[PDB]
Protein backbone atom coordinates (compact mmCIF):
# COMPACT_ATOMS: atom_id res chain seq x y z
CA UNK A 1 0.00 0.00 0.00
CA UNK A 2 2.63 2.57 1.00
CA UNK A 3 4.45 2.13 -2.33
CA UNK A 4 1.31 2.02 -4.53
CA UNK A 5 -0.89 4.52 -2.68
CA UNK A 6 -1.56 6.76 -5.69
CA UNK A 7 -2.44 3.79 -7.90
CA UNK A 8 -4.80 2.42 -5.24
CA UNK A 9 -6.49 5.81 -4.89
CA UNK A 10 -6.91 6.03 -8.67
CA UNK A 11 -8.43 2.53 -8.84
CA UNK A 12 -10.78 3.30 -5.94
CA UNK A 13 -11.99 6.53 -7.54
CA UNK A 14 -12.46 4.73 -10.87
CA UNK A 15 -14.44 1.97 -9.13
CA UNK A 16 -16.70 4.53 -7.44
CA UNK A 17 -17.26 6.22 -10.80
CA UNK A 18 -18.07 2.88 -12.44
CA UNK A 19 -20.56 1.90 -9.73
CA UNK A 20 -22.20 5.33 -10.01
CA UNK A 21 -22.47 4.86 -13.78
CA UNK A 22 -23.97 1.40 -13.28
CA UNK A 23 -26.51 2.83 -10.82
CA UNK A 24 -27.30 5.53 -13.42
CA UNK A 25 -28.08 2.95 -16.14
CA UNK A 26 -31.13 0.88 -15.13
CA UNK A 27 -33.33 0.22 -12.11
CA UNK A 28 -32.88 -3.55 -12.49
CA UNK A 29 -29.85 -3.25 -10.21
CA UNK A 30 -32.26 -2.49 -7.36
CA UNK A 31 -34.30 -5.60 -8.11
CA UNK A 32 -34.82 -6.39 -4.42
CA UNK A 33 -36.32 -3.12 -3.15
CA UNK A 34 -38.51 -2.90 -6.27
CA UNK A 35 -39.83 -6.27 -5.09
CA UNK A 36 -40.23 -5.57 -1.36
CA UNK A 37 -42.42 -2.61 -2.35
CA UNK A 38 -44.18 -4.19 -5.36
CA UNK A 39 -45.24 -7.29 -3.41
CA UNK A 40 -46.84 -5.28 -0.61
CA UNK A 41 -48.47 -2.93 -3.12
CA UNK A 42 -49.85 -5.89 -5.07
CA UNK A 43 -51.09 -7.53 -1.86
CA UNK A 44 -52.98 -4.37 -0.90
CA UNK A 45 -54.30 -4.02 -4.46
CA UNK A 46 -55.64 -7.59 -4.49
CA UNK A 47 -57.11 -7.08 -1.02
CA UNK A 48 -59.02 -4.05 -2.32
CA UNK A 49 -60.49 -6.06 -5.22
CA UNK A 50 -61.92 -8.68 -2.83
CA UNK B 1 -75.82 9.61 -21.03
CA UNK B 2 -77.24 6.30 -19.74
CA UNK B 3 -78.10 5.30 -16.15
CA UNK B 4 -77.52 7.55 -13.14
CA UNK B 5 -75.23 4.91 -11.55
CA UNK B 6 -71.46 4.54 -11.28
CA UNK B 7 -68.99 2.14 -9.72
CA UNK B 8 -65.28 1.66 -9.01
CA UNK B 9 -62.85 -1.19 -8.28
CA UNK B 10 -64.18 -1.72 -4.73
CA UNK B 11 -67.82 -1.90 -5.92
CA UNK B 12 -68.75 1.24 -3.96
CA UNK B 13 -70.46 4.02 -5.91
CA UNK B 14 -68.27 7.03 -6.72
CA UNK B 15 -70.07 9.08 -9.39
CA UNK B 16 -73.83 9.31 -9.98
CA UNK B 17 -76.41 11.59 -11.56
CA UNK B 18 -79.49 13.12 -9.96
CA UNK B 19 -82.94 11.75 -10.85
CA UNK B 20 -84.83 15.03 -11.16
CA UNK B 21 -82.07 17.11 -12.78
CA UNK B 22 -79.14 16.21 -15.06
CA UNK B 23 -76.15 17.37 -13.00
CA UNK B 24 -73.24 14.98 -12.48
CA UNK B 25 -72.30 14.17 -8.89
CA UNK B 26 -69.16 12.77 -7.26
CA UNK B 27 -69.60 10.75 -4.06
CA UNK B 28 -66.79 10.40 -1.55
CA UNK B 29 -66.92 9.16 2.07
CA UNK B 30 -66.16 12.12 4.31
CA UNK B 31 -63.17 12.69 6.59
CA UNK B 32 -61.99 9.32 7.89
CA UNK B 33 -58.80 8.62 9.81
CA UNK B 34 -57.72 6.65 12.84
CA UNK B 35 -57.31 7.51 16.50
CA UNK B 36 -54.10 6.44 18.23
CA UNK B 37 -54.18 6.94 22.00
CA UNK B 38 -50.64 7.89 23.02
CA UNK B 39 -50.60 7.08 26.70
CA UNK B 40 -48.29 6.32 29.61
CA UNK B 41 -49.23 3.61 32.10
CA UNK B 42 -52.42 3.87 34.12
CA UNK B 43 -50.71 4.25 37.49
CA UNK B 44 -48.30 7.01 36.45
CA UNK B 45 -51.06 9.15 34.90
CA UNK B 46 -54.42 9.16 33.14
CA UNK B 47 -53.84 11.99 30.63
CA UNK B 48 -53.47 10.77 27.05
CA UNK B 49 -52.76 12.33 23.63
C1 LIG C 1 -88.07 18.21 -12.09
O1 LIG C 1 -87.04 19.09 -11.61
C2 LIG C 1 -86.18 19.59 -12.64
C3 LIG C 1 -85.11 20.41 -11.96
O2 LIG C 1 -85.67 21.41 -11.12
C4 LIG C 1 -86.99 20.40 -13.65
O3 LIG C 1 -86.14 20.83 -14.70
C5 LIG C 1 -88.12 19.54 -14.21
O4 LIG C 1 -88.95 20.33 -15.06
C6 LIG C 1 -88.96 18.96 -13.08
N1 LIG C 1 -90.00 18.09 -13.61
C7 LIG C 1 -91.30 18.27 -13.38
C8 LIG C 1 -91.66 19.45 -12.53
O5 LIG C 1 -92.16 17.52 -13.84
C1 LIG D 1 -46.41 1.82 38.23
O1 LIG D 1 -45.84 1.64 39.54
C2 LIG D 1 -44.55 1.02 39.54
C3 LIG D 1 -44.17 0.80 40.99
O2 LIG D 1 -44.78 -0.38 41.50
C4 LIG D 1 -43.57 1.92 38.80
O3 LIG D 1 -42.29 1.30 38.78
C5 LIG D 1 -44.06 2.15 37.38
O4 LIG D 1 -43.19 3.06 36.72
C6 LIG D 1 -45.49 2.70 37.37
N1 LIG D 1 -45.98 2.77 36.00
C7 LIG D 1 -45.54 3.66 35.11
C8 LIG D 1 -46.15 3.57 33.74
O5 LIG D 1 -44.70 4.50 35.39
Amino acid sequence: LYENQKLIANQFNSAIGKIQDSLSSTASALGKLQDVVNQNAQALNTLVKQ
Amino acid sequence: PFQQFGRDIADTTDAVRDPQTLEILDITPCSFGGVSVITPGTNTSNQVA
